[PDB]
């Protein structure tokens, strides 16, 4: 309704944390944060380091073929509309069954 | 019932729990009944056994509607006056792009309202007043503001005649069930005395006040407001005070005249309406008939007369009833009223009757599709209500042994044919297209069906169209061109931005749409015909008429025993017609723009909104989304942030509402029950439900909420798709 | 199946505790008030004390006081479910052991009693509301300004003010 | 065959009507005595002398406090005792109903004969003008619109217009 | 601050949005009301979306790219009342929709037969019940958990 | 004329004088503050 109302602004979009946050834990790398008690280092992991995660599971941000692509308000909806699927689909299968 | 009968309560009943069928709404609570009762608020099984009133009710309901139109359209005519667009447009027509209607600016609203105008922000309109309107000559905004209240006058009064029936102590049988006059009157002096009366205010006043408008001025530089009587100098131009004739007749001389008239044929140049002057003559030449005609007569007389050997005994006393069925004398009507509306839809686009139409593209195709859905929405009805006859209306049998009793005699027969008719069509009427794909995608054009490839070779030309204009070999006299400009012979020349009107020559690729229509018109009707015919008793059920034209479905047995009935034949018959019309629309605009709707340019090189893409490319039924749906519609999905935008912004909803119908159309019923309780449970724990037993939808209500949505969904989708590809280029 | 007027020990206690603390809070202002002296949220760090030590953050003074506050506070929740306070002054209040009339359930209006003395704290109740809904006002009027009254030759008129921002 | 109004809050509607109309009383005499302006002439300074004005709105709060209490307390008791719950006398609560509101409490009561009444004697004074006042006010309040509208000058607003010949007012008279 | 670029104080991409768009809706060179008294793009509809300005409030407000605002709503920095402030508000209002739902309902089932009172509605909105809802302090929030609706009523 | 313990009735859709209106007064708060998306407080 907003758009084509020609205010694009006054659009309502959530830039949807919860994922971006997962994938700090992993990383990298888009512009930092510390995230209190990681901090982008200092506390690094320390117990673990050069062994295991190396260069791997470090594409980081990487537009071309990262693994992890950089999620925003467009993805905070489909991701709630795949969620309204297996739920409705299952209230009917759960029910169907029960 | 008895709150309290007869004689001794004025005192009205509001309260104690209320009414229908005798184990009347229970007392004890339910939901369905709230859905019952809007539905089947009138059926007339119930209220009384005896027709008694109802004809005494249906006259009143009729009054309400006539008022209401009136409430309407005062509104319209308002709106049209005092949010003017109109004064501005008329000096200005063919520049203007016209509104009656404006929002107020609250929240988003106002993207909507984008400069239309003689300098004001608007929502552009495609029903034309402003074209009904041209006719008023006198002009100015405050009047239409009189024509407006003149509207609200007719209303209140043509709405206190509805008090002045049923509610007032009111009328009895003879008055309808002696018919004997009724068309006598109606057609004679109203059908007549309107068209007649319309003549008198269609040359008196209108002709002159656009005879010298078709030049310019700033109106009233031309027309005084009353100006037009004992007077008249002005008639003198536009012709004589009859100078010396007498009451027509002849011992009359013209060395140069013949009275206003003088027939037009073809279109005005610089207002291509068609001449404003055959418009008096034609209406005059109508009325007479009606004036003479509504002078029959009193009845069985004519109907009881001619009989034949196939032909029907029944034909005779083809219905004592007819006077009192009603449901039948409505069903007949709808077929006509209905089938007599979409005959408008042609004579309109191929012969405009208002100044500035065609040039005005979008403000007469809206029309040709609105008028088009009524000459269809009223026809399936015209079957439903016959089904409503075929089942119930008369107490008893005594129709007997006729013409009908005849038709039924065969019935697994009239519909036995009609069936094959359709599969003959369909195979010759759609897989025809599918050839093309399967073989143009295989790709070998040598052998398609293209207007070029499979040989008729390059003429359409001679059938009727070519005999029709070409018209004066004839006992025909008249008028430089055609009855309709489009017919093949004649003319480059029509109009001033733009093309209005030109041959349209067809060939093939007008050939086969014209045939899909056949098959679509036919299998529509199969289902309604067989539906209304097998109304009451069937080879699958005999005990079939017993509650219902409605009942859901008789029961799981006999194999299926579901759809049957005839509410449902008038449920699956709508389902088709939505196509019948939905694809006829799809036909006209793809033509009317692929060819015709135009532009003129120096040396008149015509530039069709699409250089005839139709040619080789409707024949492919993908071309129908290559060239249509994906081509045009790019204006619907570009329409954001604009002024019309409310179309693109609808086109998602209603392109949603449709894709919600299937849920109502495709689903069980004790399902949403089985669900509605899980609900009802959670409800009781908190203590929040039981009272008014919440119930799922009434098998057939569910079908009522299919269909109805499937249509107001699937339909306004294009109402949007359209107004969005004529506003703006085209 | 039982119809009405349940509540009991219940939250008569809650309100009165509001009244008693509201009264105290107001006393926490009170202070400047005649020698106009000090103002408003202050955020004080309270009275001081006089200095050898601080600079003053000096830890979270509140967190600690408040852990202690916390098993006085339990003591009271306790009492209220099953009662022992020698004085026994909210639950009924003093005059004590009775309130029997509440204890076995179901009173519906009851007025109450208290103290070996007399004058039934119906007069402390008032002094006590006013202080309820007196914070109410007091807190409200910050958002804008500190001070009330005294004098007009100019002050009383409220000739020009801020509003809310919109 | 005719509506049934009778409507039943109702008897209340008539006492609401007294409020409107007796109040309507204040207006007429005083404004109009009007000072038959006036001998001459009228100055406010005095309070509001220069105190940054007097009332504005604040005047309206005081007006209302004084009133709230009154309009409020009020109908609250024109009458109404018994005051609870389950089943109907109909007034609409009806609670006062049988019990007046009290058997034995007090003198709630006024006057002789187990009753509210001042008693029989008088419609007299005040049914005819006070209700005649129902009438009076309405026409004379209907007179107020007549008296300002047309705003001589200042404001046409939105014209389709089409007056003048001449202005409108009250001083009194009528021309013509 | 959290990724989507920062507030009003600078969001160029946001700036460019302010400007083109509206300012062009302007860019109909004129269309004429040189006196004229009606047509209101001119005044506000722009200016009401436009005297939106290096101010908006200020509001923080995140502005992703294309400088449309993103709402984090974390409990941080600036952003707290983009969910809670209008969140408890949603809660409070609802629940005083249905606290009275569970009220102009639990008041009947009673006396002499009540089989469809419900479709006419003495007193409308219950009203009487209505205000119960603002005069919930706590209300259901203990009474639902104890007594009345009580586990037994469970 | 209405005192204590529920009152008089009302029709089928007085909800159409409750959707229209009440709710209607709310555009009336959505132009007083012609806008939202967070909100200052009082
Ligand atoms: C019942 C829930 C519904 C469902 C099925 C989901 C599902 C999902 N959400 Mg989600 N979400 C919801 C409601 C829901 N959400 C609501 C109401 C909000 C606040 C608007 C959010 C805000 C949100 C964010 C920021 C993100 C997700 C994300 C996700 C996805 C990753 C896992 C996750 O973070 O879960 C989210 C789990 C919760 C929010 C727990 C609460 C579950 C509901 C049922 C409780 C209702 C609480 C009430 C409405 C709010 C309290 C009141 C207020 C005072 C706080 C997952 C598909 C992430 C994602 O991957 O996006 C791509 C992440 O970006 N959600
Ligand atoms: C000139 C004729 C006209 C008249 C006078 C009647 C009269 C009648 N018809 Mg009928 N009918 C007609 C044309 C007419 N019909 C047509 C053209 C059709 C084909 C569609 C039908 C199909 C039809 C059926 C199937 C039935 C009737 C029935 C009836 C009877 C029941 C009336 C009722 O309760 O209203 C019914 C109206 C409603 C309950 C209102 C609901 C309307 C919904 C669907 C809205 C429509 C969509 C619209 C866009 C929504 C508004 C906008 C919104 C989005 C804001 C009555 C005697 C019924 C009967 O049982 O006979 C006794 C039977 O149901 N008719
Ligand atoms: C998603 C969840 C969960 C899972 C499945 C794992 C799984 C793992 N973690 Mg891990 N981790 C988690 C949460 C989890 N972690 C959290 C919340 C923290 C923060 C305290 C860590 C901090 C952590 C460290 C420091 C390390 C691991 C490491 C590891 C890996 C090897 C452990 C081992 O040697 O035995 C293993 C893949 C080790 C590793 O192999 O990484 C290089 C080591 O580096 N984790
Ligand atoms: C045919 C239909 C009908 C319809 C659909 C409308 C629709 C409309 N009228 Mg309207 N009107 C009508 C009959 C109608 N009118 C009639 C019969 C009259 C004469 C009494 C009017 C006199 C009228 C006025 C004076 C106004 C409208 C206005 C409007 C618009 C304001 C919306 C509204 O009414 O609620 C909200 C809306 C587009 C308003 C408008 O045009 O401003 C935007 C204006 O207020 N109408
Ligand atoms: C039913 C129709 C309608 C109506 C109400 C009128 C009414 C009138 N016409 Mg008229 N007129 C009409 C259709 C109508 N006309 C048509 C269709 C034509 C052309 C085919 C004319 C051609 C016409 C002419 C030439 C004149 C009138 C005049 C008049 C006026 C007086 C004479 C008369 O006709 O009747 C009343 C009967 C007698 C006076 C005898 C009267 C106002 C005349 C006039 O101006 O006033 C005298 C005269 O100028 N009409
Ligand atoms: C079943 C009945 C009875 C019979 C046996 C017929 C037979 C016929 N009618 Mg007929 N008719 C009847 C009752 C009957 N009619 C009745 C009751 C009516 C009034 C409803 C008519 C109205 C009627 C018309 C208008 C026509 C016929 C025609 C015909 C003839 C068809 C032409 C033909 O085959 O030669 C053609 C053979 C060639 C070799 C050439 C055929 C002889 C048609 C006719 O006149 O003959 C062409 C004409 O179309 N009938
Ligand atoms: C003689 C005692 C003294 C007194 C007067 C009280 C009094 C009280 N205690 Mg308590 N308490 C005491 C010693 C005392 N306590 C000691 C020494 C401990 C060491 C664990 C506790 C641990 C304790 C806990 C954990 C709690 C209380 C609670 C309470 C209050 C509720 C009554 C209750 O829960 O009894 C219990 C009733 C019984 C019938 C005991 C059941 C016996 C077993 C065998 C079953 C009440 C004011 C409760 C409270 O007020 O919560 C806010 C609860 O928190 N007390
Ligand atoms: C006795 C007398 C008389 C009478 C008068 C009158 C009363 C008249 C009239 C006139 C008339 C009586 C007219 C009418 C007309 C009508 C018409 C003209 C119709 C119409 C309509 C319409 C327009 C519609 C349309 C439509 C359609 C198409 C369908 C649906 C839709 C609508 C509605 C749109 C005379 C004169 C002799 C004079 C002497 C005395
Ligand atoms: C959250 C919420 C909500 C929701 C909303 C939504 C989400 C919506 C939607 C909607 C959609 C998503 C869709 C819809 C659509 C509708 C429609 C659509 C209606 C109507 C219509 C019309 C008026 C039409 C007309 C016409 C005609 C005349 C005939 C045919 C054509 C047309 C269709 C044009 C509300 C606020 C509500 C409530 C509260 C909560
Ligand atoms: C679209 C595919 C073409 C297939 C049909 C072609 C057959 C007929 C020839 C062209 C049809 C268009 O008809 C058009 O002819 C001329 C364009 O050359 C134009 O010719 C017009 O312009 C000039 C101005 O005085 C003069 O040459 C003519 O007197 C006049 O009629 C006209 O605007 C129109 O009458
Ligand atoms: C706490 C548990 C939940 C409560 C819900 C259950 C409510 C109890 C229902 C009442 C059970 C049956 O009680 C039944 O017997 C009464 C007398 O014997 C009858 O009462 C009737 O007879 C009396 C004889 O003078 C009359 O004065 C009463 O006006 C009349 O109602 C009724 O028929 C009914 O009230
Ligand atoms: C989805 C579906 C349902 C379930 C649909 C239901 C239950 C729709 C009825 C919902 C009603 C309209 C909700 C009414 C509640 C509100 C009007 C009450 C509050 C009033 C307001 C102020 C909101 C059927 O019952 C059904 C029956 C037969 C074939 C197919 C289907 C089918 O597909």
């Amino acid at each position: 309704v907003m758009l084509a109302f020609g205010t694009p602004e006054k659009q309502i979009l959530i830039e949807p944390i919860f994922a971006q946050w997962i994938q700090s834990a992993h990383g990298k790398t888009t512009y930092g944060f510390d995230i209190p008690l990681s901090s982008t280092n200092g506390p690094a992991l320390n117990a673990g380091r050069n062994i295991w995660l190396p260069g791997w599971l470090n594409a980081i941000n990487e537009n071309s073929n990262s693994l992890f692509l950089t999620i925003g308000p467009g993805d905070f909806l489909v991701h709630h509309a795949i969620a309204l699927g297996l739920h409705t689909t299952t209230l009917i299968l759960v029910k169907g069954a029960l | 019932l008895v709150d309290r009968d007869p004689i001794k309560t004025s005192f009205e009943q509001w309260a104690k729990p209320g009414h229908f069928s005798r184990t009347i709404a229970k007392g004890p609570d339910t939901t369905t009944w709230i859905w019952n009762l809007h539905a089947d608020a009138h059926d007339f099984d119930s209220h009384t056994s005896d027709l008694e009133e109802i004809s005494r009710k249906v006259f009143s309901a009729h009054f309400g509607q006539l008022s209401i139109i009136f409430l309407w359209l005062s509104g319209m005519y308002f709106h049209g006056a005092r949010f003017s667009n109109y004064e501005a447009w008329l000096n200005d027509p063919t520049h203007i792009g016209p509104s009656a209607q404006v929002v107020w600016p609250i929240v988003g609203q106002e993207i909507l309202n984008g400069d239309v105008g003689g300098g004001f922000r608007g929502i552009q309109i495609t029903s034309g007043f402003f074209q009904i309107w041209r006719a008023s000559g006198i002009t100015s905004e405050l009047q239409l503001y009189c024509t407006a209240i003149g509207a609200l006058v007719f209303a209140g009064l043509m709405l206190f005649a509805g008090w002045f029936h049923y509610h007032k102590a009111a009328p009895k049988l003879a008055w309808f069930q002696d018919v004997e006059s009724m068309l006598n009157h109606h057609l004679a002096g109203l059908l007549g005395l309107g068209s007649l009366s319309w003549a008198r205010h269609q040359v008196h006043v209108s002709l002159p006040i656009n005879q010298f408008l078709n030049a310019g001025v700033d109106p009233k530089e031309i027309p005084l407001p009353h100006e037009f009587i004992l007077n008249r100098d002005l008639l003198a131009q536009l012709y004589p005070s009859f100078a010396e004739g007498a009451t027509p007749f002849f011992t009359l001389n013209w060395s140069k005249y013949a009275d206003f008239l003088t027939f037009r044929g073809g279109l005005d140049p610089l207002t291509g309406g068609l001449w404003l002057t055959d418009i008096a003559h034609h209406h005059l030449a109508i009325a007479i008939l009606f004036l003479i005609a509504g002078h029959m007569y009193r009845i069985k007389d004519i109907l009881e007369a001619h009989k034949g050997p196939f032909t029907g005994q029944g034909h005779k006393g083809l219905y004592e009833i007819l006077t009192t069925s009603w449901h039948a004398q409505l069903s007949i009507n709808l077929a006509m009223l209905g089938s007599l509306t979409i005959v408008v839809a042609q004579h309109m686009y191929s012969m405009p009757p208002y100044p500035y139409l065609a040039t005005d593209y979008a403000t007469q195709l809206s029309l040709f599709t609105h008028h088009m859905w009524i000459g269809g929405f009223l026809i399936v009805g015209a079957a439903a209500h016959a089904a409503i006859f075929m089942v119930r209306d008369y107490d008893p049998t005594t129709r007997y042994n006729d013409l009908l009793d005849r038709v039924l005699r065969h019935r697994d027969a009239i519909i036995s044919h009609l069936n094959w008719v359709c599969i003959f069509l369909g195979f010759h009427s759609f897989g025809l297209y599918i050839h093309n794909d399967t073989m143009s995608a295989l790709g070998r054009p040598q052998d398609m069906f293209s207007d070029t490839a499979i040989q008729l070779q390059p003429v359409f030309a001679q059938w009727i169209q070519n005999t029709h204009a070409l018209a004066p070999g004839t006992t025909a006299p008249g008028a430089t061109a055609s009855t309709s400009l489009t017919w093949g012979g004649g003319d480059l020349v029509a109009v001033g931005n733009k093309v209005a009107l030109l041959p349209i020559p067809l060939g093939t690729a007008d050939f086969l749409v014209h045939h899909i229509h056949a098959f679509t018109i036919h299998v529509t009707v199969l289902i309604l015909l067989k539906g209304v015919l097998f109304a009451r008793s069937s080879r699958l059920i005999p005990d079939k008429a017993n509650l219902g034209f409605r009942f859901p479905c008789d029961g799981p047995g006999r194999g299926g025993t579901c759809q049957v009935s005839a509410w449902d034949h008038v449920f699956l018959g709508l389902f088709w017609m939505y196509n019948s019309i939905s694809v006829v629309i799809f036909h006209f605009s793809w033509k009317m723009q692929s060819d015709v709707w135009g532009t003129i340019n120096d040396q008149g090189v015509v530039t069709h909104i699409t250089a005839g893409n139709f040619a080789q490319s409707s024949i492919t039924i993908n071309g129908w989304l290559r060239d249509f749906l994906w081509a045009q519609a790019s204006q619907v999905i570009q329409s954001y942030g604009s002024s019309l935008s409310a179309y693109g912004l609808f086109f998602l909803g209603a392109h949603f509402v449709w894709a919600f119908s299937l849920m109502f159309l495709f689903s069980g019923r004790g399902y949403w029950q089985e669900l509605i309780e899980s609900i009802v449970w959670a409800h009781n724990k908190l203590k929040v439900a039981p009272a008014t037993q919440p119930r799922a939808l009434s098998i057939v209500q569910g079908r009522a909420v299919g269909v109805t949505h499937y249509l107001l969904g699937g339909i306004a989708t294009t109402w949007a798709f359209f107004l969005a590809r004529i506003i703006a280029v085209g | 199946l039982a119809e009405d007027p349940e509540n009991l020990r219940w939250f008569v206690q809650a309100e009165l505790v509001n009244g008693r603390w509201a009264m105290l809070g107001v006393a926490g202002m009170l202070l400047p008030e005649v020698f106009t002296s000090i103002g408003i949220i202050n955020v004080p760090k309270w009275y001081a004390a006089g200095k050898e030590e601080y600079f003053a953050s000096s830890s979270t003074l509140f967190v600690i006081e408040f852990i202690l506050s916390h098993y006085v506070e339990i003591r009271r929740w306790q009492d209220i479910k099953n009662p022992g306070s020698v004085n026994q002054d909210p639950i009924f209040k003093q005059y004590s052991l009775p309130a029997g009339e509440v204890g076995y359930p179901g009173g519906i209006f009851n007025p109450l009693n208290f103290a070996p003395t007399l004058e039934a704290k119906e007069k402390e109740i008032a002094n006590g509301r006013l202080m309820l809904a007196f914070l109410g006002f007091i807190i409200q009027h910050n958002v804008t300004g500190k001070g009330p009254f005294d004098n007009l030759l100019q002050h009383i008129s409220d000739p020009w003010h801020n509003t809310i921002v919109q | 065959s005719d509506p049934e109004s009778l409507r039943w809050n109702v008897q209340a509607e008539l006492v609401h009507s007294r409020w409107a109309m007796l109040g309507a009383a204040g207006i007429f005499i005083p404004e109009f005595l009007t000072k038959l302006g006036i001998l001459n002439t009228p100055s406010w300074y005095t309070a509001g002398e220069q105190e940054y004005f007097t009332d504005t709105t604040t005047l309206f709060i005081v007006e209302l406090v004084f009133i709230g209490w009154a309009e409020g307390r009020r109908w609250a008791d024109i009458l109404n005792p018994g005051c609870v719950n389950t089943d109907p006398i109909f007034p609409n609560n009806k609670l006062t109903g049988t019990d007046v509101g009290y058997p034995g409490g007090l003198w709630f009561d006024p006057l002789g004969w187990g009753s509210a009444s001042p008693q029989k004697l008088k419609e007299l004074r005040t049914k005819e003008i006070k209700n005649g006042r129902l009438a009076m006010l309405a026409v004379m309040g209907a007179w107020f619109q007549h008296i300002y509208t047309g705003t001589g000058p200042i404001d046409n607003l939105f014209a389709h217009l089409a007056d003048p010949g001449h202005a409108t007012i009250f001083a009194a008279f009528t021309p013509k | 601050d959290i990724a989507g670029l920062t507030p009003c104080k600078e969001s160029k991409q946001f700036a460019k949005r302010e400007k083109q768009a509206l300012k062009k809706l302007q860019a109909s060179l004129k269309l004429y009301a040189d006196d004229s008294a009606p047509a209101l793009a001119i005044k506000a509809t722009m200016e009401k979306t436009k005297k939106r300005f290096d101010n908006y409030g200020k509001y923080g407000l995140l502005c992703g790219s294309d400088g449309l605002p993103h709402l984090i709503v974390s409990g941080d920095q600036r952003h707290w009342g983009e969910f809670i402030t209008p969140g408890i508000l949603f809660l409070y209002i609802a629940g005083w929709i249905g606290w009275v739902g569970r009220s102009y309902l639990i008041a009947i089932r009673d006396e002499k037969k009540p089989t469809q009172k419900e479709i006419i509605i003495d007193v409308p909105l219950a009203s009487s019940l209505l205000f119960r809802g603002f005069s919930w302090p706590v209300a259901a929030y203990r009474e639902l958990l104890n007594g009345e609706l009580v586990d037994n009523n469970f | 004329m209405r005192d204590l313990k529920t009152y008089l009735s009302v029709a089928p859709v007085v909800s159409t004088l409750w959707f229209g209106a009440l709710a209607g007064l709310l555009i009336e708060i959505n132009r007083f503050f012609p806008d939202a998306l967070i909100f200052p407080f009082f």
